[PDB]
């Protein structure tokens, strides 16, 4: 953590919050993919809310109202 | 009103009945709802891409709900 911060001092939210981030990027710039990974972009948005959807699930959470 | 219909088969009669029945129910639908839309799956397109665009805006359960309702309708074009 501290070497990373010192070679880089940037730094983002965790808790989840950058993978829901990255998802609406990817969801918004899949429509600009005319081709068939089109459906590959999406499927990346949805796996990015795993990691915030089994934080809720291991908190004892509705994962999917949360997310 | 009433419609006169000859032909020389069963056949050429059949499906001349049948077609302005069509012809009919066509008609109906513009009665009821004056307006026009194009085919070839096009209206489940731009339904599918514009409820996953408001499926953003819902909040709770409904939006992957939307969104499943968004993808289904990929099926028919």
């Amino acid at each position: 953590v501290i070497r990373n911060l010192i070679r880089d001092n940037r730094v983002v939210y965790g808790g989840g919050a950058a993978e829901i981030s990255c998802a609406l990027a990817v969801s918004q710039e899949a429509d600009k993919c005319p081709t068939l990974e089109q459906y590959a972009m999406r499927a990346f948005a949805d796996a990015l809310e795993v990691i915030p959807m089994a934080l809720s699930e291991n908190s004892g959470m509705n994962p999917i109202q949360t997310m | 009103v009433t419609i006169v219909v000859r032909g020389s088969n069963k056949l050429v009669i059949e499906e001349a009945e049948r077609s302005i029945h069509d012809a009919l129910c066509v008609i109906r639908c513009l009665v009821k709802k004056r307006a026009l839309i194009a085919g070839g799956g096009a209206p489940e397109i731009e339904l599918a891409l514009r409820l996953t665009e408001y499926s953003r805006t819902l909040s709770g359960m409904e939006s992957y709900c939307v969104r499943a309702f968004a993808d289904a309708m990929e099926v028919i074009p």
